[PDB]
RNA sequence: UAAUAGCGCCGCAAUUCAUGCUGCUUGCAGCCUCUGAAUUUUGUUAAAUGAGGGUUAGUUUGACUGCAGUCUUGCUUUCUGACCCUGGUAGCUGCUCACCCUGAUGCUGCUGUCAAUAGACAGGAUAGGUGCGCUCCCAGCAAUAAGGGCGCGGAUGUACUGCUGUAGUGGCUACUGAAUCACCCCCGAUCAAGGGGGAACCCGGGUUGAAAGGAGAAGUCAUUUAAUAA
């Protein structure tokens, strides 16, 4: 549901260039907080095999560096800032590995479980049909099912009769008559093995960076290159890598995860102003285009609203979130804090606009909050709990808030969703109940009077690829792409996408369980390929470029993300299938609305 | 790169011989001319790239030429190392 | 002179139905006048797409209250228009070349005039090949993909752009030339700022192109250029 909304903000060089020192340095404690998780912590293979970090351990490395000589100059709530994107870092990447360790594992199951018919003639000393009958049997007893199967198999060896669970698994939990080929099954084991390896290569990963400033480890390697004689190629290449390293030039945002941490007022112009906790001296002022100001506004409603009222309304239901603070790059030449551009990026719950969204917030906020007491019941947790209950009784007292009824969609009418490569969506609006397809659209319909950009964009990929090779060869920094055009056409095709959901009066969007698609490919194009070009590795990557690239540019995941939004701003409930392999783009989006609606019970 | 005097001039410095056109000695003692010409422009000039493929190049001939040299003969080596300044 | 072919787009023409068009049998009959899918065809002062590089806190996509009245902000992007340029000297720096053959995701390709030297001057995005483009094709060059041939000197314990060299082509920094617009004209402000004067049309007020947004951090992938290495 939440949205981001942005403006730049104004002020005079004194207070941009003093908020500038203030984030460089900050910027430099979010890089020491890394060092001290990275190599320093004893414990961190434990949260690599939790995949979580523990929630306080940031905090309890920031507040001995508080006090530190080189970070001592700073706010509170830049020191919060800091904790706040190191724990966000470390959240996120132990997570990644995680994942990546699951999936190792679970296909190296698949790996020992995968066998050739005559394998399993071997290993079971019986028939292929005796198999057949055995897998018959386990279908039998489980009617979660592949699961099942899976856990049948890492359960209950049964003198090797896991051999048919295995016959049951390569054949999708389903019976089979005919007797494959080894080459086909030498092609499909093969995939396996490929990602397999990939995986155990993935598996380790970069140990998340800072974003250094002072550049002084490429000045100190400069003149330690030139000046000195390397003992190892090891040596001269460590300092290449380093020499080769391009350096940052902005420092990490700031990060207001309480919204009244940001205070809102009018300036005697009639213009908004914005001044953040800690930094009360320094006002702002707030630059944005009118098609955005009514939330600048409503942040000052809200706070009026609250503080005429005795505190008695609570920032629980503020429209405003939480703040991040960026300098965005700017161009030529100046002093930092004259040459980039101070911006103020909003997250906003866009259903606490209205009043009749507001109240889905309040019995969401009230039915959490209840729930964490009653889990909690020591003497600041009463402190918390007096937090909680505060706010447990405040939520209810209302804002004067615009008012429009909800949408509501029929149960039965759903639009699934088809993406692909040459048509990056393909609509079916169904009526599950008649079985009827209420209307169809294709890309030219589907956004129109905008159906010359789909030819721009492969166009505009086309052209700017040559030119970025031409341009590298030279040395050029001119550097270009499609990704904002790729952009555009993923939000027209979500608003026509959404619009024609609420003209049908659907109940659901249907969006595909497309997965990850580009590994998949990458796999399949491999194992081919080394049939194709044996022993010349070369001749192996260059068999099917274009395809592999165009999976790769393939903006599935976007385009997934843009419905998602726009569905959520709308009400629109979204749900999800399994796309067909075969039929055409209409068949797949007929079949996929049918195959989420099947899936109700 | 070298104006024509400033090689005409390492070269008869760093040569055993006017006839030396080419000795490990006049090689890598060009090599360290041109690296500390091209350290005073890249220190200044950091947004220039295709300077950094330059450098990168020419600090590794001078370490191929060094080892060499070093199997060869130490006494050369070290002679040469004092000469150039080098660590 | 040449560019025949191949590949990707753009419509044009059918042919086959429907997500469309007439009925009531709310699912059939019927056709292609539209709006759309599929195949196949085409290159016709057909039609439609059509990447030389740049320019506006531009306009419209906006909020609230019963389609009328109030308030309005200049954020991040995608197009359509319009206008401007096809650059100047002052340093720093990378790469490339003894000389040959093959010729690469190699460079170059417009109109007019003077020279017919390789370059100036004046026009300009129609700019080699086709309806429109390419890593494809044609023409010229090719040292700056790569491989091979091979001359004289230096080194020769494996290192050797390491010699035969003043030009070619880039990179970067400082100053500078034009547009600094959204119906034109003029005076200004760019962490802010607007104001003044007209042309045309509609029925003293408007009009004088539209459209989108959930944002940050981190890891990872694919290709694509450079460097190093066996």
């Amino acid at each position: 549901s939440q949205i981001t909304i942005q403006a730049r903000l104004i002020s005079f060089e004194s207070n941009r260039q003093q908020l500038w020192k203030l984030m460089a340095d900050l910027n430099t404690p979010l890089i020491n907080e890394l060092l001290c998780q990275l190599g320093q912590h004893p414990d961190f293979e434990k949260w690599q095999q939790k995949g979580k970090l523990p929630s306080t351990v940031v905090s309890q490395l920031c507040q001995p560096l508080k006090t530190d000589p080189r970070f001592a100059g700073q706010p509170s709530r830049l020191y919060m800032s800091a904790i706040h994107i190191v724990d966000y870092i470390y959240k996120s990447w132990l997570a990644i590995q995680k994942r990546l360790q699951q999936q190792l594992d679970g296909k190296t199951r698949w790996l020992e479980m995968l066998n050739s018919d005559a394998e399993l003639v071997e290993l079971s000393g019986d028939t292929l049909e005796a198999i057949r009958v055995k897998a018959a049997e386990i279908l039998a007893i489980a009617m979660s099912l592949s699961k099942t199967l899976f856990d049948a198999y890492q359960e209950t060896e049964d003198i090797k009769s896991r051999s048919a669970i295995s016959y049951l698994l390569k054949n999708g939990c389903k019976l089979t008559d005919k007797e494959e080929d080894s080459e086909k099954f030498a092609k499909r084991r093969r995939q396996v093995e490929i990602q397999i390896q990939r995986l155990t290569e993935k598996l380790i990963s970069r140990m998340p960076k800072g974003r250094d400033l002072t550049n002084a480890k490429w000045l100190e390697t400069l003149l330690t290159a030139t000046t000195t004689v390397a003992e190892d190629n090891a040596q001269a290449k460590r300092w290449q890598d380093i020499l080769l390293t391009r350096s940052s030039s902005l420092p990490f945002p700031l990060v207001f995860e309480t919204n009244e941490d940001m205070v809102w007022s009018k300036n005697q112009k009639g213009r908004l102003c914005v001044h953040f906790n800690g930094l009360s001296d320094l006002i702002f002022e707030v630059y944005c285009g009118n098609r955005q100001l009514h939330w600048f506004q409503r942040f000052l409603e809200d706070q009026q609203t609250k503080r005429k009222s005795k505190n008695q309304h609570s920032s629980g239901l503020f429209t405003l979130r939480n703040g991040h603070l960026v300098w965005l790059e700017g161009e030529g030449k100046g002093e930092p804090w004259n040459l980039h551009h101070l911006t103020l990026y909003c997250c906003v719950d866009n259903r606490l606009w209205t009043e009749e969204g507001t109240e889905i917030v309040r019995q969401e906020k009230a039915d959490e909050i209840t729930k964490f007491i009653t889990n909690m019941k020591s003497d600041t947790q009463q402190a918390l709990i007096q937090r909680k209950q505060s706010t447990l009784t405040r939520i209810n007292n209302s804002f004067e808030r615009p008012s429009q009824p909800l949408y509501q969609g029929q149960s039965h009418i759903l639009v699934g969703v088809s993406l692909g490569l040459e048509k990056p969506a393909t609509v079916a609006v169904v009526d599950a109940i008649a079985n009827k397809v209420l209307a169809y659209r294709s890309i030219k319909q589907l956004l129109g009077d905008n159906y010359e950009l789909l030819n721009r964009q492969r166009r505009q990929q086309q052209y700017l690829s040559h030119e970025r090779h031409k341009a590298q060869k030279n040395f050029s920094p001119n550097q270009f792409g499609a990704s904002e055009l790729g952009q555009h056409i993923d939000r027209l095709l979500a608003k026509a996408i959404v619009a024609l959901a609420r003209t049908y009066k659907a109940g659901s969007i249907v969006l595909p369980k497309l997965g990850d698609m580009r590994e998949v490919v990458q796999s399949e194009i491999q194992a081919i390929a080394e049939q194709k070009f044996p022993g010349y590795i070369e001749g192996q990557q260059k068999y099917a470029k274009q395809y592999r690239v165009n999976v790769h540019r393939w903006s599935y995941g976007r385009l997934i993300q843009s419905i998602q939004s726009k569905a959520a701003q709308t009400g629109i409930v979204i749900e999800e299938g399994k796309q067909p392999i075969r039929g055409s783009p209409h068949d797949k989006a007929k079949e996929l609305a049918l195959s989420a609606y099947n899936l109700r019970l | 790169s070298l104006s024509t005097e400033a090689t005409a001039k390492i070269v008869s410095e760093f040569g055993r011989d006017a006839n030396d056109t080419g000795s490990t000695e006049v090689q890598v003692a060009l090599l360290t001319a041109q690296i500390n010409h091209l350290q005073g422009h890249f220190a200044e000039h950091k947004k220039d790239h295709h300077s950094r493929r330059g450098l990168l190049r020419m600090v590794s001939q001078r370490r191929k030429l060094l080892d060499y040299l070093k199997r060869k003969d130490v006494a050369r080596y070290t002679q040469l190392i004092e000469r150039l300044g080098l660590r």
